[PDB]
């Protein structure tokens, strides 16, 4: 068996778990983008890419067991559900949390705006390259990836252009411009800084905890700070296992997932290597919820929103990433970056039309709203009386006219018949509204 | 002395895009007003877009607001009209235009040679 | 939108020889992808819906006689008929269908033949019309050529000529004189004299 | 075979609205785009409107944009054209035409046209025609004082068509129309139909 | 001393339609041998040596300097900058080919070309709304009888004295 997981997860622990079950595990770089093009027996990733994989047909639908369904949390099953069928086996629920240094600061900042001042006392930094870490601050003030109405996602509407998203991104670029956070830093640099205690506070998921546990520096985990009185709403990730459609060992991989990995011993061996967070298995989660860090993770998950599993997600991410970079490095303004993300999210646009709209937004930002409206219109456009009967000696026929009074109609028809040389007896039937003239 | 030469355009399918260029010689492109007019075959020449040096930077006709845009480049002394979501109504000859008064308030409306933009409408299989 | 100008507006020709009618385009209508010129030639017979003749300005539509051919390029095109038939009497339009759709001004084809002797008929007003308060007298010409013919009334005249029928290539004409009941009653004899290249009809 | 028939034309006042229907038979209506094209004696053929197969794309003529709306009902195989704010320039005969599949590749242009219906606009009202025989060899019947001037004259209900001469309707000084239709012969009845007045008159012509 | 260096020798002079206004030794200006036109109305240039002093700065073309005077009529005097008929103060103007003229033309400077009505003395109009020549509304959109009210000076280095860029400062007391 071949397993692909991210480089920051517990690859070693999964290796021993597979060894107890041969099983081979690898951690290739950029596996979320390598998987669609290459096609590994099973891949562990967040549920957002799994919907796109299922639409492309790369993931084989798994036959579940009702007892197995009852053994795990139901909302995880709903999250890994696409069009009413289950495409993956949930493993863990991971959400971002604020990890601060106890020695550097007694209590975490309650609001985002306090963070600048605190920072200028030290003279906060995290991963800015990936939009997963930046998104909570953008979405704190109403920004949404896709409108969720009556349980369904509206692809036609994208909320990355809301005034809340603009406010969040302009606050973040103000933090960057105040020399408070490095624009070029990534996950690895942020981790290295936090182990050495250079930075007081950071945003990270459960998986990083073990590494900090190796640095033996005291760390406190809590909810992300509120933005303008509104809490940050981080995307909730469901780290799940997807079985490849072309897997020659589909049944073996399914049995390994059901009976060996998703067990108390398997989860406790994996979590020791790297903290998975809120696990999907009920008993281990109950035995682990006593740890305050899992409680903070679950609180952040409750405050935040789970990632959609629609196939229009990955492209979205790319757009947002670009937007964040366009705001992080100062190459272009916040509003322009959000307009570019909105353009890039549109699925039906041809490459030439998309490039044209990108150029039009580049060279004139004064009418950006009208450009976006026309682009959205293009994207939607490319989405795949009284009657007379005369019986004379010469003419026989009929004629209909518009008259309000019967007397007026009979006078008009008398004039018409005289005009046509008809002179004879007249009869009228009001039931059928017919003037019958004959000789 | 003043010379306006247009380039770009040609034939594009409905919904495509184009970038008309107006190269200007004899005057800096940063001036009071540089505009783009369209003339259809058998109609009257009408105003499409314009870029100014004071007040609102760009102004557009109602029928082409959003789809079109106008920008200027000082280094290459050019005015660019970017046309998106083109429709068969946009089939016309486009002229870049300036208004320069010589000396006696009889402003010579300097026009260019004009470029043909034909926005076809054909169905493909 | 691309305008098209058809020339000549009207031409007259006998049967058996060749005709060529042109039309000019405002701009070249050559499609880049296929390198095919997008123009058609349509034939509309009098009182009939237009009938497609030629497409791509060179290809011949199904069922079109071989005598019809289309040529031209750039911004000017021509339709050529090698052996004009009397049934070919119609209006031909060149229609471009690249950017929107436009049609030409229409080129009307006339059929020339030997001069024909008109048959002259007289029609006095019917008694019913006289009862109606007005009178109308009709002078009628069957099967005459050419169109030109002068009619004079002998005791407010309307002249109506039918289109040249394709079967025989002749004309028919009506000159109608309208008078009041009193005006018709005052006079006694009514006649019309017709002068033509190829006669007076009277009644009391 | 492919057949298109128009209906709904008639006499309407300026500024009113009118609905034109085009019924198709012999081919799949939902697969082909449709055109509305009008012709007038002083106008020639002129394309008016175009609707796509799936109604996604619609185009309108420059002189009729903002007033004419084109629509279609695929299950009923019907095409509708709604005209608003009619002006005196809109008097014409309208045809519905079929745009063949993928004229960008095959290139086959508008091929099948309907019979067409005459839509006229004027402040004047309709009036039933008056039919008068002509005593004879040629004989005929003459129709006076009708409006508008779509009118069909046949002989013996179309039994005879050889020697039939019908003349274009000519405008009188009184604002009406009139025409005479005649036939050369060695009983004869001429049939006159004026649709806007719904007037069908059968005239026997005798000396 | 008064800051005449900020006024006379400033690198940037605004267009005449948006002429610069500033609030405040004159014999040095009278005999500076650098001033092409120095004409004073209501006061003697030599007797200047006053509670309100205002300096107006703009750039015009050569044959329009005579429009900066009381009672004059013309585009600069009508729609750009008008002085009162009882003006007490004066006008200075000098050639600016070396500074304001750039090779290939200098089209930065602007003047207002249209306005609905003339202007009262001592006021500045900065509005850049579309002018209506006819009666139909423009809706902030050009077209027939819809004109942009500003126009640029084509200050080419080869222009004659009549069309050369003049810098004009008006000292009003
Ligand atoms: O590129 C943005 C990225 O965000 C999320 O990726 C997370 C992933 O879910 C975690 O398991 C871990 O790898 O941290 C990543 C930080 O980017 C989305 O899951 C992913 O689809 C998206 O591309």
């Amino acid at each position: 068996l071949v397993i692909w997981i991210n480089g920051d997860k517990g690859y070693n622990g999964l290796a021993e778990v597979g060894k107890k079950f041969k099983v081979t595990v690898e951690h290739p770089d950029k596996l979320e983008e390598k998987f669609p093009q290459v096609a590994p027996d099973i891949i562990f990733w967040a549920h957002d890419r799994f919907g796109g994989y299922a639409q492309s047909g790369l993931l084989a639908e798994i036959t579940p067991d009702k007892a197995f369904q009852d053994k795990l949390y139901p909302f995880t099953w709903d999250a890994v559900r696409y069009n009413g069928k289950l495409i993956a086996y949930p493993i863990a629920v991971e959400a971002l949390s604020l990890i601060y240094n106890k020695d550097l600061l007694p209590n975490p900042p309650k609001t985002w705006e306090e963070i600048p001042a605190l920072d200028k006392e030290l003279k906060l930094m995290f991963n800015l390259q990936e939009p997963y870490f930046t998104w909570p601050l953008i979405a704190a003030d109403g920004g949404y990836a896709f409108k969720y109405e009556n349980g369904k996602y509206d692809i036609k509407d994208v909320g990355v252009d809301n005034a809340g998203a603009k406010a969040g991104l302009t606050f973040l670029v103000d933090l960057i411009k105040n020399k408070h956070m490095n624009a070029d830093t990534d996950y690895s640099i942020a981790e290295a800084a936090f182990n050495k205690g250079e930075t007081a506070m950071t945003i990270n998921g459960p998986w990083a905890w073990s590494n900090i546990d190796t640095s033996k520096v005291n760390y406190g985990v809590t909810v992300l700070p509120t933005f303008k009185g509104q809490p940050s709403k981080p995307f909730v990730g469901v780290l799940s296992a997807g079985i490849n459609a072309a897997s020659p060992n589909k049944e073996l991989a399914k049995e390994f997932l059901e009976n060996y990995l998703l067990t108390d011993e398997g989860l406790e061996a994996v979590n020791k290597d790297k903290p998975l967070g809120a696990v999907a298995l009920k008993s281990y989660e109950e035995e682990l919820a006593k740890d305050p860090r899992i409680a903070a993770t679950m609180e952040n998950a409750q405050k935040g929103e789970i990632m959609p599993n629609i196939p229009q997600m990955s492209a979205f991410w790319y757009a947002v990433r670009t937007a964040v970079i366009n705001a992080a490095s100062g190459r272009q303004t916040v509003d322009q970056a959000l307009a570019f993300a909105q353009i890039l999210i549109m699925p039906n646009l041809t490459e030439e039309q998309r490039n044209g709209f990108i150029q039009s937004l580049k060279d004139d930002p004064s009418v950006s709203k009208e450009i976006l409206a026309e682009a959205k219109k293009l994207n939607e456009h490319q989405a795949p009386t009284y009657k007379l009967v005369i019986n004379g000696k010469t003419l026989k026929g009929e004629t209909t006219t518009k008259a309000v009074d019967a007397e007026t109609a009979e006078k008009a028809f008398k004039q018409y018949a005289n005009d046509n040389g008809v002179d004879g007896v007249w009869t009228y039937d009001d039931a059928t509204k017919t003037f019958t003239v004959t000789e | 002395q003043v010379q306006l030469v247009e380039s770009g355009g040609g034939l594009v399918q409905a919904g495509g895009s184009l970038r008309l260029s107006c190269a200007a010689s004899g005057f800096p492109v940063y001036r009071d007003r540089m505009a783009w007019y369209r003339q259809a075959p058998g109609k009257e020449r009408e105003w499409v877009a314009a870029i100014y040096s004071a007040g609102q930077q760009t102004r557009y006709a109602d029928s082409v607001k959003g789809r079109f845009t106008i920008s200027r480049d000082n280094a290459k002394n050019t005015v660019y009209l970017q046309m998106n979501s083109l429709k068969p109504e946009d089939t016309a000859v486009y002229y870049c235009n300036v208004k320069d008064v010589g000396h006696h308030y009889e402003y010579y409306d300097y026009w260019g040679q004009g470029t043909q933009v034909t926005v076809s409408s054909l169905e493909h299989h | 939108n691309i305008m098209l100008t058809q020339s000549p507006s009207s031409l007259a020709v006998s049967a058996g020889e060749r005709v060529t009618m042109s039309c000019k385009s405002t701009q070249s209508i050559l499609y880049n992808s296929n390198q095919k010129t997008y123009l058609a030639w349509y034939q509309q017979k009098p009182g009939q819906s237009p009938k497609l003749l030629i497409y791509w300005a060179s290809t011949r539509a199904s069922g079109v006689p071989d005598r019809f051919t289309g040529s031209g390029s750039g911004t000017d095109f021509t339709l050529t008929i090698n052996s004009v038939q009397p049934e070919d009497l119609a209006v031909y339009y060149c229609h471009q269908y690249l950017s929107a759709w436009t049609f030409g001004g229409g080129t009307k084809l006339e059929i020339k033949r030997t001069v024909a002797a008109p048959s002259v008929f007289i029609f006095p007003p019917s008694d019913e019309q006289l009862k109606s308060g007005t009178a109308s007298v009709v002078c009628l010409l069957n099967n005459f050529y050419p169109r030109e013919a002068k009619v004079q009334w002998k005791v407010n005249s309307q002249e109506s000529v039918t289109e040249q029928d394709s079967k025989d290539s002749t004309y028919s004409l009506s000159s109608t004189l309208t008078l009041s009941k009193a005006d018709y009653e005052k006079h006694k004899v009514y006649a019309c004299e017709v002068t033509h290249q190829g006669v007076t009809k009277s009644f009391n | 075979d492919v057949q298109l028939v128009e209906s709904g034309g008639g006499l309407v006042q300026p500024g009113k609205s009118l609905r034109l229907s085009c019924a198709a038979s012999g081919f799949t209506f939902s697969n082909f785009g449709m055109h509305w094209v009008r012709q007038a004696p002083e106008m020639g053929l002129e394309w008016v409107a175009y609707i796509s197969s799936g109604s996604t794309t619609k185009y309108y003529g420059d002189t009729v944009k903002g007033r004419f709306t084109i629509s279609r009902d695929n299950p009923k195989n019907t095409l509708y054209l709604q005209m608003n704010s009619l002006r005196s320039e809109d008097t014409a005969m309208y045809y519905c035409a079929r745009r063949p599949l993928y004229d960008g590749d095959y290139g086959y242009p508008m091929d099948y046209w309907g019979q067409g219906t005459s839509v006229t606009v004027s402040s004047a009202s309709t009036k039933g025609p008056s039919v008068f025989p002509l005593a004879p060899a040629a004989l005929g019947c003459l129709v006076k004082d009708y409006f508008p001037e779509p009118v069909t004259v046949s002989w013996n209900s179309g039994a005879l068509t050889s020697g039939v001469h019908t003349f274009p309707a000519v405008l009188q000084s009184s604002g009406l129309y009139s025409l005479s239709s005649v036939v050369t012969v060695p009983t004869y009845i001429c049939n006159v139909n004026h649709k806007p007045s719904n007037t069908k008159v059968d005239k026997k012509v005798e000396p | 001393l008064c800051p005449f260096g900020e006024v006379f020798n400033a690198t940037r002079f605004a267009s005449v339609y948006a002429w610069n206004r500033k609030r405040i030794d004159y014999s040095v200006l009278y005999n500076s041998a650098s001033f092409s036109t120095f004409k004073c109305y209501g006061v003697s240039p030599t007797k200047l040596n006053f509670t309100n002093v205002y300096a107006d700065s703009f750039v015009i073309r050569g044959d329009e300097v005579r429009q900066i005077a009381p009672g004059q009529t013309g585009k600069i005097a009508d729609y750009n900058y008008k002085l009162p008929d009882d003006f007490t103060g004066c006008v200075i103007a000098w050639n600016s080919n070396n500074l304001d003229s750039k090779v290939g033309g200098n089209y930065n400077y602007l003047y207002r070309l249209f306005r609905k009505s003339n202007l009262k003395p001592f006021e500045r109009d900065i509005s850049t709304e579309i002018y209506q020549a006819g009666s139909t509304p423009c809706n902030g959109v050009e077209g027939f009888n819809c004109y942009f009210p500003l126009q640029s000076y084509g200050f080419q280095p080869t222009n004659g004295v009549g069309y050369q860029p003049y810098r004009v400062v008006v000292l009003s007391f």
